[PDB]
């Protein structure tokens, strides 16, 4: 298997020179000039990072856990990383018996990495960073599966092959038109480079899974935090765009997929920039006591309009 | 002569003001646009799906056409 390998050394590098956008569109958002001293545009500076954090720095927790801690920025890449696999592209490594189950627990799954990192250190000042991870993620797993399932039932099976089959003349945004708006929200379930966010960022309170950890450890989290932004931006534009297919040529579907996806990967950072958190109980809020009804309307919607009109793969 | 710092006027900065105003989408104009993109995609999409019944059907016709398999 050499597939595999040519995912995951190339993405890391894709996650590497996000650092260059993640202050570069966030700066001229902001009126000031990022990378420019390092390299020609400052494209040294993202591969430079990669020999400041891992080779000279060395810490440890002070008071710390057993095999815990340093189990989770291993859990931390080793779950989201593992994303990019059943991801159709124009061709899927191990097309899956059923594609989004596994895009969808996984997810779930990468949660974890900031949930270890609660017991990383003994001491209660990390594990509230830890607490209100949790809350932050917990009720926003419910509209997810439900948003996707309102999509899925309106095209196809579970199955992400027959996702881009699906959209041959129009994309899947204008008949899911709040559900498209919903997953600009319901993507920000994962503690990302966000307003809406999660309890990652300092801003108010302490950087959870970033206090615990070190340089190291704290370095590996943020290959993997930042990693998640990307694949949700892909998996949007595998769900809601498509444009075309064209199984003879891959070197057309290959520019116009990217396309679609990097307009997608500078939207997240334009919604960092713009606007401030959420707060805690509020954002507990804004979905289950107001939008959480809205997607259930929307589902109630999706299950009739199949009958009404035959849509059945 | 002594000289010292000049005023200046014409026409005082004008402070205080809104500059703030409502722009593009007015409230009914921007629901027509967006029931009428609804109705335009449940129509376009379940075309599609009436297309894939021609395939679906000669698809499975395949493993009853074939009997030595």
């Amino acid at each position: 298997m050499i597939n595999i390998l040519m995912l995951i050394i190339p993405i890391l590098l894709a996650v590497a020179f996000l650092t260059l956008v993640e202050r570069k569109v966030l700066g001229y958002m902001q009126l000031r000039k990022g990378p420019n001293v390092v390299g020609p545009y400052g494209l040294l500076q993202p591969i430079a990072d990669a020999i400041k954090l891992f080779i000279k720095e060395p810490l440890r927790p002070a008071t710390s856990s057993a095999s815990m801690f340093i189990l989770a920025p291993i859990m931390a890449l080793g779950l989201a990383l593992t994303m990019w696999i059943p991801l159709p592209m124009p061709y899927p490594l191990i097309n899956m018996n059923l594609g989004v189950l596994f895009m969808l627990a996984m997810s779930s799954l990468a949660v974890y990495s900031i949930l270890w990192s609660g017991w990383a250190s003994n001491s209660k000042y990390a594990l509230i960073g830890a607490l209100r991870a949790v809350a932050q993620t917990i009720s926003y797993e419910v509209t997810l599966a439900i948003i996707l399932l309102s999509v899925l039932l309106m095209s196809g099976s579970f199955t992400l092959s027959t996702l881009i089959t699906t959209q041959e003349q129009m994309w899947l945004i204008l008949p899911a038109w709040p559900l498209a708006m919903m997953w600009f929200i319901s993507t920000l379930a994962e503690t990302n480079r966000a307003p809406f966010d999660l309890t990652e960022g300092e801003s108010e309170l302490v950087s959870g899974f970033n206090v615990e950890y070190a340089a190291g450890p704290f370095a590996l989290f943020f290959m993997a935090e930042y990693a998640n932004i990307i694949m949700m931006n892909i998996f949007t534009a595998i769900l809601f765009l498509g444009t075309s297919h064209n199984p003879h040529m891959p070197e057309l579907y290959t520019i116009n997929f990217t396309i679609k996806s990097l307009l997608l990967t500078m939207s997240f950072l334009w919604i960092r920039a713009s606007y401030p958190r959420f707060r805690y109980d509020q954002l507990m809020h804004l979905l289950w006591k107001n939008f959480l009804p809205l997607t259930l309307a929307l589902c109630m919607w999706h299950v009739s309009l199949p009958i009404l009109t035959s849509g059945i793969p | 002569x002594x000289x010292x710092x000049x005023x200046x006027x014409x026409x005082x900065x004008x402070x205080x003001x809104x500059x703030x105003x409502x722009x593009x989408x007015x409230g009914y104009s921007m629901f027509a646009v967006g029931i009428g993109a609804l109705l335009f995609g449940y129509w376009s999409m379940m075309k599609w799906n009436r297309e894939r019944r021609r395939l679906q059907i000669e698809d499975f016709e395949a493993r009853i056409a074939l009997m030595p398999l």
